[PDB]
RNA sequence: AAUGUAAAAA
RNA sequence: GAGGGUAGGGCCCGUGACUGGGGCGAAGUCGUAACAAGGUAGCUGUACCGGAAGGUGCGGCUGGA
RNA sequence: CUGGUCCACCCGUGACGCUGAGGCGCGAAAGCGUGGGGAGCAAACCGGAUUAGAUACCCGGGUAGUCCACGCCCUAAACGAUGCGCGCUAGGUCUCUGGGUCUCCUGGGGGCCGAAGCUAACGCGUUAAGCGCGCCGCCUGGGGAGUACGGCCGCAAGGC
RNA sequence: GGAGGAAGAAGCCCUUCGGGGUGUAAACUCCUGAACCCGGGACGAAACCCCCGAGGAGGGGACUGACGGUACCGGGGUAAUAGCGCCGGCCAACUCCGUGCCAGCAGCCGCGGUAAUACGGAGGGCGCGAGCGUUACCCGGAUUCACUGGGCGUAAAGGGCGUGUAGGCGGCCUGGGGCGUCCCAUGUGAAAGACCACGGCUCAACCGUGGGGGAGCGUGGGAUACGCUCAGGCUAGACGG
RNA sequence: CAGCUAGUUGGUGGGGUAAUGGCCCACCAAGGCGACGACGGGUAGCCGGUCUGAGAGGAUGGCCGGCCACAGGGGCACUGA
């Protein structure tokens, strides 16, 4: 039945990414883009686009990483070192925007639902907007 | 304001009377989550136009009774059972937990 | 050449026939007061030996740590198995306050304002290797920008 | 748990417990002596010990350590209680307090007088 | 009252020269001169590795005795300078050094912070024309402190303002010994201070 | 093919 | 209608000859069940039984080979 | 007579789903009731032997029970000591079962070794103890104790 | 009390019998002058009241101070109380004698059974000082009830197993409503208090003035992505032939 | 502590009151409440605030200010805005 398709999204990113995939696939759907399209803009993956699996709309992620590393374990450093889902079904967070976090003392990112639509914790304060707190991202 | 509600009679075995069943939802003070929690009002149905399974605007008024202060605004809408049901299967399964 | 100071120097035991001997561990941290920081642990039935053992280590296991200020860049937490440290960045005038173990490490670091606290586990040892790791994983605006690129 | 089971049941508070019933968790009380008897030490140690059965004005009963050396206490002696046990006696939740009422202080101590109740000598 | 009890065995438990004597201090033997170890029946023994917690505590303890100021009134002062806003640490000092009784001493006014402490008391020094027996008195900057009428003419602070010729004195602050005046400039800059201690290290001390 | 109390580790 | 009186129940506390087990106690009597195939692998539900640990039966588990 | 499950076709419904306090049903063995049955085995019980003793291990004997019907009891190392559902995250090999022209593939099951990762370690690892979300159950120092009081259930033993 | 004040009095403790310590500490020297003394001596009090102006507006006049001869100012002026906790480890502070599982200590670990930095006294030291210790209780540490911020193979913890009521949670597309939610506006959120600034009493505590924000609820307006909700469509879930 | 309830829930009319109201009364109808914790027991005046705490939280209500309650225990009404 799928519980949250958003968290499963991050973290078909998060167990994709872990292993250095090229893209993972998603499930379609309208808000799950916006996710991606914000989550891509500020950097944190190459891009997505439409595909079709055996008549089913999905979404490949083309993701990002970071050069190779000298010594032990060339293992290539990450460009998404953390994603987690804030607001979750079985607990709603919702936040004024006098009152919005600073992912990672603003390093980070965190994306979320508004009136005015999904954005940056930057962009929340920009048009001065509270809302779901989807999720943080570094 | 004189502060109106909306709920569905549950009961209107009583004279020019009427039970109306209300509920709330609301972020816990604690841990976030939509919590929701219902309250029973005695209804001033004077011409008893309102009948089971009804649901309908009620307003703070003046006291009618012990227990009555809230008259029936309007109606909302009828056919309604299911949730007749929910809070009437509540009272059953009370059966079921005595001792 | 650097800093240098120790943490802890106990004495670890061994079991056989007719008695017990012991070897010697001693953890010690070195550091320039400006970023250049290396932890070491040695072993060796000798305190000075030991000691000086972790001397070599230390200056071999080296970071560079990105300070602005005197702070730490942004805030981190890092769970070394056991135990768990936690890493916040302050003011000038705040000051160093934390167990006596990330003390040794942050301030041979070079560090002098910075909130803290251990979480979890606390051994000493386990501490030490956690925070470590814990700078070892702290990166500029710039390494950030930097891979956030990919041009 | 999930948060649903704590909007259900909820987190027990912690609810701590005594280790003195002096009674109206005072910070001391009176009592007459019942009987000064002297009794040997636990499981580690050993060495007659200085001791006191009080009746409390809480209508109670309790055992009381007389501290310092030499005492003057008897099966009258009226004395203040203050609390304290003691790892070496079996069940002795309350120190007695040297220097007032018919408990006299320790004579000729001249060191930490003030916790066994000596005047300063001149 | 104040540490009364001899002064220069903490020039000597301390290490450090501690200069709240007069001549003295400045003479062949700040005390400390002559036996450069701590105090008592040991002072010359195996010193052992001070615990974080000594070390810590040393220098909260040595930074005070210099001040002269009592244990209470200086956390206090910690404390009051921990809320405004500025650099804690230095702005710690920046209070320590506002007291009127220092004020008098960095002035010239007296050889002594102690001594000092005698004259503000005993009320010959003044503070905008207004008499100040008040040692604690903070002076606030664009102040002028001096000696006062009936004080002006006195053995001690004569001698004090006589020798007190050129020898500049804190950017802080300005003499004026042709009048036996001078003036709070301004609040002292930590580098202006230049204290044998660690306002870090004492920061530390009071988190415990 | 039974049992050996009770004061030893900077 | 305060309150008194009468009768009958409910909860809670204190107290009681004696009695059940429990905790603690540098040393006692009995044996040695367990810990190594602990010298019959142990452990377990249960049932009988025996000064005491226990034993045995049925099944079950390896935390046994 | 009947329950579950798996595979092929992509034909029908159209979010009808997941979990689940209480409830209800099942629930090894031993044990209880009434009636039956009884070969072998075997608590208890007796005799032999061993031993300081031997209510035990070994030997000879031996009743309930073990078997059936109907009813009751409801506990366990009821153990993978791992609640269920879904999605995601290298492969190697063994085996049970299905579909496909097939040294191969594709599905459902049972095992071992292992990517990444998790772990206090032992270890786990697409049958997860990894990464995530939903829902329930449970924990919060050792002893006293699964004891006591109360309540409920039971013929009883006794259970919750 | 302030400055000076010996290669450093006596006394006392330690010692490898040379010496080391208390220690600039004292004495002593000069200076300063709490207390005490004499003279002065408040603010807090202008109004009600009376005169003119009408008895009003406005102007004008006078009476009353409990604290108190106190605060404070002026002059004179004597070197003028120091105590308590601790010094095995946490925990800053070490030696000596006495003692001998005794006398005793104790917050945890433990310490004392002839040689104790752990008992008790001494010398010395660390900490604070008109205080210092103790007892009692609250929050902290304790992310040891965990929302922030924990767990459950073996450490304490998965229910014996299933069916299932209530509740909780709910796939993809579009539309109306706008409950939740976000925003703005206003009402309210007394004073006191908390924080900031500046002023008052010699400082300070204490006090005055001014400033800011505040969760929360009431009214109005607005946004509609996520949640909800009515409505419409789909087939990836589930079910069915 | 798992069920509680006869002025009990509602109505009609009536008393009473500054006034609404089972507040009290006559008749009528059978209802009202409860695992979202009724009914039962134990405790307690409540808030502005105070204390601690990184905070979230925890604990707490002395003095000052606000409201409530009482005036040896209990009941009653009189005068009156
Ligand atoms: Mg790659
Ligand atoms: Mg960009
Ligand atoms: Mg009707
Ligand atoms: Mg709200
Ligand atoms: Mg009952
Ligand atoms: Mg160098
Ligand atoms: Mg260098
Ligand atoms: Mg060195
Ligand atoms: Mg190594
Ligand atoms: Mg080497
Ligand atoms: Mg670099
Ligand atoms: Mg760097
Ligand atoms: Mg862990
Ligand atoms: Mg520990
Ligand atoms: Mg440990
Ligand atoms: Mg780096
Ligand atoms: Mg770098
Ligand atoms: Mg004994
Ligand atoms: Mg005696
Ligand atoms: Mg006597
Ligand atoms: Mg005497
Ligand atoms: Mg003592
Ligand atoms: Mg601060
Ligand atoms: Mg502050
Ligand atoms: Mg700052
Ligand atoms: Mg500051
Ligand atoms: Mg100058
Ligand atoms: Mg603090
Ligand atoms: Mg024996
Ligand atoms: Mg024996
Ligand atoms: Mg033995
Ligand atoms: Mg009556
Ligand atoms: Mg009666
Ligand atoms: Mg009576
Ligand atoms: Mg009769
Ligand atoms: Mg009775
Ligand atoms: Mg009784
Ligand atoms: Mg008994
Ligand atoms: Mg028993
Ligand atoms: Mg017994
Ligand atoms: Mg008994
Ligand atoms: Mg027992
Ligand atoms: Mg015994
Ligand atoms: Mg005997
Ligand atoms: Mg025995
Ligand atoms: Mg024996
Ligand atoms: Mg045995
Ligand atoms: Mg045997
Ligand atoms: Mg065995
Ligand atoms: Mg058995
Ligand atoms: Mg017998
Ligand atoms: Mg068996
Ligand atoms: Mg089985
Ligand atoms: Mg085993
Ligand atoms: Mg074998
Ligand atoms: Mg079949
Ligand atoms: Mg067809
Ligand atoms: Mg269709
Ligand atoms: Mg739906
Ligand atoms: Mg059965
Ligand atoms: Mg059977
Ligand atoms: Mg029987
Ligand atoms: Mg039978
Ligand atoms: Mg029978
Ligand atoms: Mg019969
Ligand atoms: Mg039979
Ligand atoms: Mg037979
Ligand atoms: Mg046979
Ligand atoms: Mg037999
Ligand atoms: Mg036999
Ligand atoms: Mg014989
Ligand atoms: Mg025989
Ligand atoms: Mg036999
Ligand atoms: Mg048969
Ligand atoms: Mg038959
Ligand atoms: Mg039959
Ligand atoms: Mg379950
Ligand atoms: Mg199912
Ligand atoms: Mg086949
Ligand atoms: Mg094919
Ligand atoms: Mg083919
Ligand atoms: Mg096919
Ligand atoms: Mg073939
Ligand atoms: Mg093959
Ligand atoms: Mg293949
Ligand atoms: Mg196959
Ligand atoms: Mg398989
Ligand atoms: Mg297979
Ligand atoms: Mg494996
Ligand atoms: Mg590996
Ligand atoms: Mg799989
Ligand atoms: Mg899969
Ligand atoms: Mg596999
Ligand atoms: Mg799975
Ligand atoms: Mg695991
Ligand atoms: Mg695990
Ligand atoms: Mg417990
Ligand atoms: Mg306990
Ligand atoms: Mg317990
Ligand atoms: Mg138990
Ligand atoms: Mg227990
Ligand atoms: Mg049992
Ligand atoms: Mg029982
Ligand atoms: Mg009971
Ligand atoms: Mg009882
Ligand atoms: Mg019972
Ligand atoms: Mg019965
Ligand atoms: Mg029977
Ligand atoms: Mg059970
Ligand atoms: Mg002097
Ligand atoms: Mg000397
Ligand atoms: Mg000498
Ligand atoms: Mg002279
Ligand atoms: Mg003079
Ligand atoms: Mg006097
Ligand atoms: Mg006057
Ligand atoms: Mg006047
Ligand atoms: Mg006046
Ligand atoms: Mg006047
Ligand atoms: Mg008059
Ligand atoms: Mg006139
Ligand atoms: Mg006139
Ligand atoms: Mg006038
Ligand atoms: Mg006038
Ligand atoms: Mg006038
Ligand atoms: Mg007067
Ligand atoms: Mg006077
Ligand atoms: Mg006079
Ligand atoms: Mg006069
Ligand atoms: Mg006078
Ligand atoms: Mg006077
Ligand atoms: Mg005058
Ligand atoms: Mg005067
Ligand atoms: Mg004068
Ligand atoms: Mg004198
Ligand atoms: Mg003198
Ligand atoms: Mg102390
Ligand atoms: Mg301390
Ligand atoms: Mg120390
Ligand atoms: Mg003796
Ligand atoms: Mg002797
Ligand atoms: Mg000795
Ligand atoms: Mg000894
Ligand atoms: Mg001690
Ligand atoms: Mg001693
Ligand atoms: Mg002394
Ligand atoms: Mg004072
Ligand atoms: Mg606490
Ligand atoms: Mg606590
Ligand atoms: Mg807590
Ligand atoms: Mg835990
Ligand atoms: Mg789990
Ligand atoms: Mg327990
Ligand atoms: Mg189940
Ligand atoms: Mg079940
Ligand atoms: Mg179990
Ligand atoms: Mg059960
Ligand atoms: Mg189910
Ligand atoms: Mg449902
Ligand atoms: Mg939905
Ligand atoms: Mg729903
Ligand atoms: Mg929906
Ligand atoms: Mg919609
Ligand atoms: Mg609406
Ligand atoms: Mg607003
Ligand atoms: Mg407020
Ligand atoms: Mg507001
Ligand atoms: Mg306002
Ligand atoms: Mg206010
Ligand atoms: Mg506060
Ligand atoms: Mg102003
Ligand atoms: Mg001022
Ligand atoms: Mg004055
Ligand atoms: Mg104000
Ligand atoms: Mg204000
Ligand atoms: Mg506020
Ligand atoms: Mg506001
Ligand atoms: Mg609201
Ligand atoms: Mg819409
Ligand atoms: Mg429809
Ligand atoms: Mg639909
Ligand atoms: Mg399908
Ligand atoms: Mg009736
Ligand atoms: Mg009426
Ligand atoms: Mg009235
Ligand atoms: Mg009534
Ligand atoms: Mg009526
Ligand atoms: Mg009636
Ligand atoms: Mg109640
Ligand atoms: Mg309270
Ligand atoms: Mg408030
Ligand atoms: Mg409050
Ligand atoms: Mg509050
Ligand atoms: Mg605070
Ligand atoms: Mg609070
Ligand atoms: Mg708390
Ligand atoms: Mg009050
Ligand atoms: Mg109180
Ligand atoms: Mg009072
Ligand atoms: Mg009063
Ligand atoms: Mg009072
Ligand atoms: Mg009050
Ligand atoms: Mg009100
Ligand atoms: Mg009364
Ligand atoms: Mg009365
Ligand atoms: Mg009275
Ligand atoms: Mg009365
Ligand atoms: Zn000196």
């Amino acid at each position: 039945m799928l519980t949250d398709p958003i968290a499963d999204m991050l973290t078909r990113i998060r167990n994709a990414t872990r292993v250095y995939k090229e893209s993972t696939d998603v499930p379609a759907s309208r808000f799950k883009e916006e996710i991606l399209r914000i989550l891509a803009r500020e950097g944190f993956i190459k891009g997505y686009e439409r595909v079709d699996v055996d008549g089913k709309p999905y979404l490949r992620v083309y993701l990002k990483y970071g050069p190779r590393r000298q010594g032990p374990d060339p293992r290539p450093e990450q460009v998404i070192h953390h994603i987690r889902r804030i607001s979750k079904p079985g607990r709603r967070v919702y936040v004024g925007v006098k009152e919005i976090p600073r992912v990672r003392r603003g390093l980070g990112i965190a994306i979320l639902s508004t009136s005015k639509g999904v954005l940056t914790d930057r962009e929340a304060r920009k048009l001065g907007v509270g809302g779901e707190l989807i999720c943080e991202v570094w | 304001p004189k502060k109106v509600l909306t709920g569905v009679v549950v009961s209107d075995k009583m004279q020019k009377t009427v039970t109306v069943l209300v509920e709330r939802q609301f972020p816990h003070p604690l841990y976030g989550k939509v919590i929701k929690r219902s309250k029973k009002y005695l209804a001033h149905d004077p011409e008893e136009k309102y009948k089971l399974g009804d649901v309908v605007e009620i307003i703070e008024s003046r006291p009618i009774s012990k227990r009555k202060r809230f008259r029936v605004l309007r109606l909302v809408e009828s056919g309604r059972m299911d949730l007749v049901e929910k809070y009437l299967i509540r009272r059953q399964n009370y059966q079921s937990l005595s001792k | 050449d650097f800093e240098e100071k120790m943490i802890l120097i106990r004495r670890t035991a061994r079991m056989q026939a007719g008695g017990r001997r012991f070897r010697f561990g001693a953890l010690v941290v070195v550091g320039d007061r400006q970023g250049r920081v290396g932890l070491g642990f040695g072993k060796a039935p000798e305190v000075p030996l030991a000691v000086q053992k972790a001397g070599y280590y230390a200056r071999r296991n080296m970071v560079e740590v990105p300070l602005q200020n005197g702070t730490i860049p942004h805030e981190i937490e890092v769970e070394f198995g056991a135990s768990k440290i936690v890493l916040k960045p302050a003011a000038p005038g705040t000051g160093v306050i934390a167990g006596a173990v990330p003390r040794a490490i942050l301030e041979l670091a070079g560090v002098t304002d910075i909130l803290t606290k251990e979480l979890g586990s606390r051994n000493p040892i386990n501490i030490a290797y956690a925070t470590m790791e814990a700078l070892r994983q702290l990166r500029t605006k710039a390494d950030v920008e930097r891979l956030r690129k990919g041009e | 748990p999930t948060i649903n089971q704590l909007v259900r049941k909820g987190r027990e508070k912690v609810r701590k417990k005594s280790k003195v019933p002096a009674l109206k968790g005072a910070p001391f009380r009176r009592g007459v002596c019942t009987v000064v008897r002297t009794v040997t030490p636990k499981k580690p140690n050993s060495a007659l010990r200085k001791v006191a059965k009080v009746r409390l004005t809480s209508g109670y009963e309790v055992t009381a350590y007389i501290p310092g050396e030499g005492h003057n206490l008897q099966e009258h002696s009226v004395v203040l209680i203050r609390g304290g046990r003691v790892k070496d006696l079996p069940g002795v939740r309350y120190h007695i307090v040297r220097g007032v009422y018919d408990a006299a202080g320790v004579k000729d101590r001249k060191k930490s007088r003030s916790k066994y109740g000596t005047k300063k000598p001149k | 009252g104040r540490y009364i009890g001899p002064v220069c065995r903490l020039c000597r438990r301390e290490g450090v020269k501690l200069y709240l004597k007069g001549e003295r201090c400045y003479s062949p033997k700040c005390a400390m001169e002559r036996r450069p170890y701590p105090p008592g029946q040991h002072g010359q023994k195996r010193a052992r590795r001070p615990s974080d917690y000594a070390v810590r505590l040393r220098e909260k303890q040595k930074l005070r005795r210099i001040y002269g100021i009592s244990e209470r009134q200086f956390r206090n002062l910690f404390e009051e300078a921990s809320k405004k806003k500025g650099v804690t640490g230095s702005v710690f000092l920046g209070l320590l050094e506002s007291r009127l009784d220092n004020v008098v001493y960095r002035l010239g006014f007296a050889v002594s912070r102690r001594q000092a402490r005698q004259l503000v008391r005993h009320g010959h020094i003044t503070v905008n024309g207004r008499r100040v027996d008040l040692p604690s008195y903070r002076v606030r900057p664009g102040d002028e402190i001096a000696v006062a009428e009936k004080s002006r003419n006195l053995e001690l602070i004569r001698q004090n303002l006589e020798a007190m010729k050129g020898r500049k004195v804190g950017p802080w602050l300005s003499l004026d010994v042709e009048g036996m005046k001078g003036k709070f400039l301004r609040l002292p800059d930590r580098e202006d201070l230049a204290l044998p201690v660690n306002e870090q290290l004492v920061i530390e001390f009071y988190s415990r």
